[PDB]
């Protein structure tokens, strides 16, 4: 069985801190690199963040340019995922996905991740 | 390249003897996806054909 | 007409196809008088692969 969990989310007040994880059965982080989407009602699902295979380096999109952080441990298989300096434009339905195969390198754009989320939310308030 | 088209306008270009680039393309933001297969982009840079 | 020595023929090869290598030295002008007498130039090379 093949199948995607999600937590955290939810509401946060502006300008504070959300951390965001998910964990993946009969894949490994290492093998497979991770990446995260986010969308919003009546518009399709666009790139956030995410992480390289390799663990070189990691992409952030322009909106959140240098502001989150990004960890990820083997031995445990779950992804870390921290946010800052939240803005009430942030607020849309996050998801975490798995790359469609565990060829190096990143990708951020196109549907290339064949398992996607919970579809876990997440809002920002002030 | 200005040149560029659709998929029906297939292509292919041989290049040698020039010392490439691979960190500046790996590294720019430019490029929406770089997924590569086979070998590493860090360990990519190091090796060659 | 430009009362000079030039090069008007080039029956070196008839075709050229699927380049593979490419080199060429900065262009330059080399005399083609047609000197006669002894030989002032003696050029040496070795070919290995």
């Amino acid at each position: 069985q093949v199948q995607l969990v999600e937590s955290g989310g939810g509401l946060v007040q502006a300008g504070g801190s959300l951390r965001l994880s998910c964990a993946v059965s009969g894949r490994t982080i290492s093998t497979f690199g991770m990446g995260w989407f986010r969308q919003a009602p009546g518009k399709e699902r666009e790139f956030v963040a995410t992480i390289t295979r390799d663990e070189d380096m990691l992409l952030y999109a322009d909106s959140v340019k240098g502001r989150f952080t990004i960890s990820r441990d083997t031995a445990k298989n779950m992804v870390f995922l921290q946010m800052n300096s939240l803005k009430i434009e942030d607020t849309a339905l996050y998801y975490c996905a798995v790359r469609r195969d565990s060829s190096w390198g990143y990708s951020r754009q196109s549907t290339e991740y064949d398992y996607w989320g919970q579809g876990t939310q997440v809002t920002v308030s002030s | 390249a200005t040149r560029f088209a659709s998929v029906y306008a297939w292509n292919r270009k041989r290049i040698s003897n020039c010392v490439a680039d691979y960190s500046v393309l790996y590294n720019s933001a430019s490029f929406s996806t770089f997924k590569c297969y086979g070998v590493s982009p860090t360990k990519l840079n190091d090796l060659c054909f | 007409n430009n009362k000079s020595w030039m090069e008007s023929e080039f029956r070196v090869y008839s075709s050229a196809n699927n380049c593979t290598f490419e080199y060429v030295s900065q262009p330059f002008l080399m005399d083609l008088e047609g000197k006669q007498g002894n030989f002032k130039n003696l050029r040496e090379f070795v070919f290995k692969n």
